[PDB]
């Protein structure tokens, strides 16, 4: 998530989130949390990376 | 002494080939004002040793030693302080060197800007501070 942020990769972001949905089976929800503080504020320097999100 | 001399090193070749040798041999020095010696003499070689002999012998030859002061941007403080200073007069004299030099301190510039907004210090200047054995001394004044 850090490295495809950094880059601005979709790529990477997709197998992230569908391992932590696969983990899950409210894992998804524990981890979108963790998102909220400190990641998802700011997923790069650049606030497109919530765009791109 | 040199602003005096340098006409001299326009003409005469064989006394460059001396004077940027002693410079350089200077440069590894023990005392302090041989280091800034060095700066002196190279930041004036490259102040009025051309605006930019043949045009391409002189635009290589301040390239060469301004990479010998990148030496120099990496020693100690007072001997940087003199490049940030010196450089503003070889800018104005030599103003075809804008585009080297620029990259030459922007580089330097970067071991201690962090390039990303939402961090909140913008500048690293722990990292301007050297201490070892309780001597404790900014170099690369910010």
């Amino acid at each position: 998530m850090a490295q495809a942020f950094e880059s601005c990769q979709l790529d990477s972001m997709v197998t992230a989130f569908l391992v932590v949905r696969q983990a899950a089976l409210l894992s998804y929800a524990d981890w979108f949390k963790a998102s909220f503080g400190s990641t998802r504020g700011y997923h790069g320097c650049s606030k497109k990376a919530l765009v791109f999100l | 002494l040199l602003k005096a001399v340098q006409p001299l090193l326009k003409v005469s070749m064989s006394m460059r080939d001396c004077l940027i040798l002693v410079l350089r041999k200077a440069m590894f020095a023990n005392q302090l004002d041989a280091r800034k010696s060095a700066v002196a003499g190279f930041l004036l070689l490259l102040k009025n040793f051309k605006v930019l002999y043949n045009s391409v012998a002189n635009e290589t030859f301040c390239l060469e030693i301004m990479d010998s002061l990148r030496r120099c941007l990496s020693q100690q403080a007072d001997v940087r302080l003199m490049l940030y200073e010196g450089f503003y007069d070889v800018l104005r004299r030599n103003s075809q060197l804008a585009n080297s030099v620029m990259q030459t301190l922007l580089s330097q510039l970067k071991q201690f800007y962090e390039p990303k907004p939402d961090l909140l210090p913008p500048l690293k200047l722990e990292a301007c501070i050297l201490t070892q054995g309780d001597k404790i001394s900014l170099q690369e004044p910010l």
